[PDB]
This record gives C-alpha cells, sequence and structure tokens, in this order.
C-alpha cells in the first residue's frame, strides 16, 4: 500500500 | 541544568539534519513576488508539500534509533507525523522576520490561496501562537523530532521502543527552554501544549485540500501515500 514510503525508508 | 556533552552532540546532529530543508526565504519570496491564481497556488502547494515529505523522510531516517524500529511502526510514525510537521514548518516560515509590510502581504496572499475561509482562521491562530513563543531554530528542530517520535500514534505495535527514542530529545528541549527563556518557566509546557494543538490539523486535512477552488485536485503519488487524498 505505502510502496513509495517503504522505498524511501529502506533505500 | 546545562547540556551534557552527549546532549550537545545530539542537538548539533539534529540541527545539521534539520537545516537540509528548503530555506524559508525561498518559499516567502515566491508567494510575495506575484499574486497567483487559486489553480497556480494549488500546484505551488503540491510541489512544496512533496519536497517537504521527501526531506522529512531523510530527517526521520537520521533520528537516533529510528532505523532499529519495527518497519511497520516506521511507516506508522511517518504517516502519523507528516501533516503536523508540515504545519510546524509553515509556522516557522510564517514567523520569520521580513522587511516592514511584507508579513502583512504574506498573510493576505495566504488568505487568497484558494482554500475555504474556515480552514484559514485556525492556521493563523496557530501561527500567531507559535510566534509569541519566540522559538529558536533548535527549538523547532527538536520539536519536529519530538512530533515524529510520538509513541501515542495509531497503529503502533511497540510504544516503549518509540518512547525510549523521544525521551532524550524531550530532555534536551527542556534544558534549552530553561537556558533560552529563564524568565518564562512555563516555556517547555507551552511548547508541549502547541504539539497538542498541531494534532487538530490532521482530522480535516483532506477536507481542506479538496475545498481548494480548482477544477482538478491532482496530487503526486507520494502525497497520495502520506495524505488521505485520491
Ligand atoms: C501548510 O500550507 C499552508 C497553506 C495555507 C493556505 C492554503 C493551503 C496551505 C501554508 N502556510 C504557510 C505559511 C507561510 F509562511 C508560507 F510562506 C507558506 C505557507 N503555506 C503554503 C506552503 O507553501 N506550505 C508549505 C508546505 C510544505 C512545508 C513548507 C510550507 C502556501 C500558502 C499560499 C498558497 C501556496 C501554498
Amino acid at each position: 500500500d505505502h510502496q513509495l514510503l517503504r522505498y524511501l525508508l529502506d533505500k | 541544568m546545562e547540556l551534557t556533552p552527549d546532549q550537545q552532540t545530539l542537538l548539533h546532529f539534529i540541527m545539521d539534519s534539520y537545516n537540509k530543508q528548503r530555506m524559508p526565504q525561498e518559499i516567502t519570496n515566491k508567494i510575495l513576488k506575484e499574486a497567483f491564481s487559486a489553480e497556480e497556488n494549488f500546484l505551488i502547494l503540491t510541489e512544496m508539500a512533496t519536497n517537504h515529505v521527501q526531506v522529512l523522510v531523510e530527517f526521520t531516517k537520521k533520528l537516533p534509533g529510528f532505523q532499529t524500529l519495527d518497519h511497520e511502526d516506521q511507516i506508522a510514525l511517518l504517516k502519523g507525523s507528516a501533516v503536523e510537521a508540515m504545519f510546524l514548518r509553515s509556522a516557522e516560515i510564517f514567523n520569520k522576520k521580513l522587511p516592514s509590510g511584507h508579513s502583512d502581504l504574506l498573510e493576505a496572499r495566504i488568505r487568497n490561496s484558494g482554500i475555504s475561509d474556515e480552514y484559514i482562521t485556525p492556521m493563523f491562530s496557530f501561527y500567531k501562537s507559535i510566534g509569541e513563543l519566540k522559538m529558536t531554530q533548535e527549538e523547532y528542530a527538536l520539536l519536529t523530532a519530538i512530533v515524529i517520535l510520538s509513541p501515542d500514534r495509531q497503529y503502533i505495535k511497540d510504544r516503549e521502543a518509540v518512547e525510549k527514542l523521544q525521551e532524550p530529545l524531550l530532555d534536551v528541549l527542556q534544558k534549552l527552554c530553561k537556558i533560552h527563556q529563564p524568565e518564562n518557566p512555563q516555556h517547555f509546557a507551552c511548547l508541549l501544549g502547541r504539539l497538542t494543538e498541531l494534532r487538530t490539523f490532521n482530522h480535516h486535512h483532506a477536507e481542506m485540500l479538496m475545498s481548494w477552488r480548482v477544477n482538478d485536485h491532482k496530487f503526486t503519488p507520494l502525497l497520495c501515500e502520506i495524505w488521505d487524498v485520491q
């Protein structure tokens, strides 16, 4: 659901 | 009373991370430059808000211990604080000193943004209340970090893990209030009080945005994830 937030956090 | 070496280190680390944000003058110069239409102001807001969320995720990631937290709790903290952090940053920008007459024009330009008058009144009430506290750059930085690391957010599994991270930041802020404003011993309580008023902008945020006098309410995919829009 929050794919972009998860991406920015896990980058 | 005075900051310990570990507290001075934490403060400088938070400050350095906090200063990565877009400069207040960049924002106010744009709004003061030309009088924009409701349609142009909506797009200025979405671009400003997208930059803010991007910088806020970078600031959040640097908060000591944040990367050790449960991944689902990390998302919950970000989603729970994004809107409050945006209004706290807007209050900082609004209360920055400008040449005589400019803050009057900035107020008027924000009143004519395109949103309903019912949402404007509480924003200025919060900005003027923040302004009377005469907060330093360090107070805004620590208060933003305290807002992000709020253990009382919905959908948080491990509240104690979040509490353990917020505690040293609350301790540093309390010392700074005693040093910057020794005349006002209620200063720290007042700052924690503003944090409770900040939370009021959450519930009706999507309603405020959809009340914008525009034909199409187009938000960026990142804003759709963090706000309750589209
Ligand atoms: C939180 O946004 C406020 C808002 C007011 C009216 C309608 C919609 C929003 C708001 N309060 C402000 C106070 C100020 F001092 C200021 F310079 C600008 C302010 N804004 C808007 C803005 O640019 N916000 C960004 C959001 C990301 C973090 C940095 C600031 C701005 C208002 C004029 C129309 C364009 C959008």
